[PDB]
């Protein structure tokens, strides 16, 4: 099956000073947001009709409350211990936790935390592991955290028992959207290139879903190894945009074409032909 | 936990630009840290009011990213830009949209 294979929640907690902190949170299937966190209410926003997966409203409500309690207590405890942990304001903490379905069916869970944009800890084997960039501060935190009753056992349950069944239920519930095929459109443009008699040709590919795509500059059947792929950029409403570029000497552009392959095209590749002397659209 | 990262700013249209045909202008702001950021989309240097954006997310390396977008109708002479302010920037950074 195609589309996302993982679910995770993220947290960003911004500490302005000893008495002001704000947290933002959300839930994702790979890159696709399916939950928001509403700080006005301390409840989740469900962005798709199927965002609850196969969970009951009761369990969903219970999970919202765990997160609400956690979000409040996290800020409270980080503020109380900031002095011991020699923290200088302002700082920002990040977390991500979730699970992923692998080839062959295994589901693997993960939890990672960051301070100042650098890895700080992870959870391996239901245990707090300090990260080297987190230094002695992260060693102190892990030794602290494992003494708070309930925390580690709740993390363990959520990571290894709640998340996998949630993941399987929501990938199924969302399959009409998650596994749909949306065709890209492609077009050509010519950019500037440094040095005498050099052109950059650009093949734009936009509006495709799922994310895997193949784009290559070609001369006939010969794929041009100079093809350079840009970063895959997002569009609104769950599609992607991608540029593939080729640098070529002025008199060698004629004969080039751009070939696009995508799961949605049912084997009918898009082929665009570069024409010289301004005979392009 | 100390070095700040400046935004990368990429401006692009959803569809190929055709003068007089409705389209969507995207501004993808990524690679920055900390998360506090201000982003506008500009038409002829003036702020566009009906602009949507994504909820905050971040990459594997913990850098934040956001997508800002608005409906727009490109014309021959109108200019569109994405204007970003961040703690890493001494004044707003304006990045103009360009078709080619
Ligand atoms: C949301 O969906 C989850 C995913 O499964 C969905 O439901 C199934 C039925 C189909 O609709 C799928 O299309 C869909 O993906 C549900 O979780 C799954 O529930 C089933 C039970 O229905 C459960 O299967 C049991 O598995 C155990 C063995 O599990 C251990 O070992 C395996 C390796 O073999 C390992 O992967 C596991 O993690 C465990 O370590 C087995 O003993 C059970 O056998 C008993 O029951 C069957 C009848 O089903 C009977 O034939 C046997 O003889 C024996 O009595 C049974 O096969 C899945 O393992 C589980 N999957 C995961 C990843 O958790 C989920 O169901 C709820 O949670 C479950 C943990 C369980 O408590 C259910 O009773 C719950 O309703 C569902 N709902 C929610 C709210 O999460
Ligand atoms: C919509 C679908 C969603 C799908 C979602 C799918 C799954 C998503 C996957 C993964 C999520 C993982 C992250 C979960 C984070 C919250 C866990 C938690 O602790 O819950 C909370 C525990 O309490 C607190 O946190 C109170 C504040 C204390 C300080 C907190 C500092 C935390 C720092 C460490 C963080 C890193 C983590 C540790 C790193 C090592 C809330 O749980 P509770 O209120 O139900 O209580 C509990 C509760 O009452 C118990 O029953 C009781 O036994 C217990 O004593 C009590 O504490
Ligand atoms: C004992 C405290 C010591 C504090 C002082 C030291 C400070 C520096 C240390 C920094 C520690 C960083 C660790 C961070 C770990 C956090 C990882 C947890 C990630 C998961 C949190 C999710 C919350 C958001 O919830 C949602 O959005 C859920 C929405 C869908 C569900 C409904
Ligand atoms: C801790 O900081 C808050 C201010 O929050 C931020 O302050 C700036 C640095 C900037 O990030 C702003 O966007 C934020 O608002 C202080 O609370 C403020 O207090 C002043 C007067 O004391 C008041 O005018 C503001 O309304 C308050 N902020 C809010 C959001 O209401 C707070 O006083 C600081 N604490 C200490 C001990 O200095
Ligand atoms: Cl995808
Ligand atoms: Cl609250
Ligand atoms: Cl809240
Ligand atoms: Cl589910
Ligand atoms: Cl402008
Ligand atoms: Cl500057
Ligand atoms: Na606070
Ligand atoms: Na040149």
């Amino acid at each position: 099956f195609q589309g996302p294979t993982s679910f995770h929640v993220i947290q960003t907690s911004s500490f302005t000073n000893s008495t002001w902190a704000q947290t933002q949170g959300s839930g994702w299937l790979d890159d696709l947001q399916i939950h928001g966190w509403d700080s006005d209410s301390g409840t989740a926003i469900f962005l798709k009709p199927w965002s609850k997966g196969n969970f009951s409203d009761k369990e969903v409500a219970e999970l919202e409350e765990i997160f609400r309690v956690y979000i409040f207590g996290f800020a409270r405890e980080v503020q109380d211990f900031a002095g011991d942990f020699q923290m200088k304001y302002p700082f920002e903490i990040q977390g991500i936790a979730g699970c992923e379905l692998h080839s062959g069916g295994a589901i693997v869970s993960f939890l990672r935390g960051a301070l100042g944009g650098l890895d700080f800890l992870s959870v391996k084997n239901a245990s707090c592991v300090p990260s080297p960039e987190g230094g002695s501060r992260a060693q102190k935190f892990c030794a602290l955290i494992i003494q708070y009753q309930g925390i580690m056992e709740t993390v363990r349950i959520l990571l290894y028992e709640t998340c996998p069944r949630y993941l399987l239920g929501v990938l199924n519930a969302g399959k009409a959207d998650l596994q749909r095929q949306v065709k890209p459109e492609a077009w050509l443009s010519s950019g500037p290139s440094p040095g005498p008699g050099r052109l950059q040709l650009v093949c734009h590919v936009s509006g495709f879903y799922p994310k895997p795509v193949w784009v290559m500059w070609m001369r006939g059947e010969q794929e041009q190894q100079g093809t350079q792929l840009g970063d895959i950029l997002p569009n609104a409403n769950w599609t992607w945009y991608l540029r593939a570029t080729l640098d070529v000497a002025d008199g060698e552009a004629a004969g080039l074409s751009c070939r696009v392959k995508h799961s949605s095209l049912e084997g009918q590749d898009i082929i665009l032909y570069w024409r010289g002397s301004g005979l392009n659209d | 936990p100390k070095i700040q990262r400046t935004p990368k700013i990429q401006v692009y249209s959803r569809h190929p630009a055709e003068n007089g045909k409705s389209n969507f202008l995207n501004c993808y702001v990524s690679g920055f840290h900390p998360s506090d950021i201000e982003v506008d989309l500009l038409k002829n240097g003036e702020r566009i009011e009906k602009v949507e954006h994504s909820d905050l997310s971040f990459s594997k390396d913990w850098s934040f990213y956001l997508l800002y977008y608005t409906e727009f109708t490109p014309t021959e002479k109108d200019e569109y830009a994405c204007r970003v302010n961040h703690v890493t920037l001494s004044q707003p950074k304006i990045v103009k949209w360009d078709r080619d």
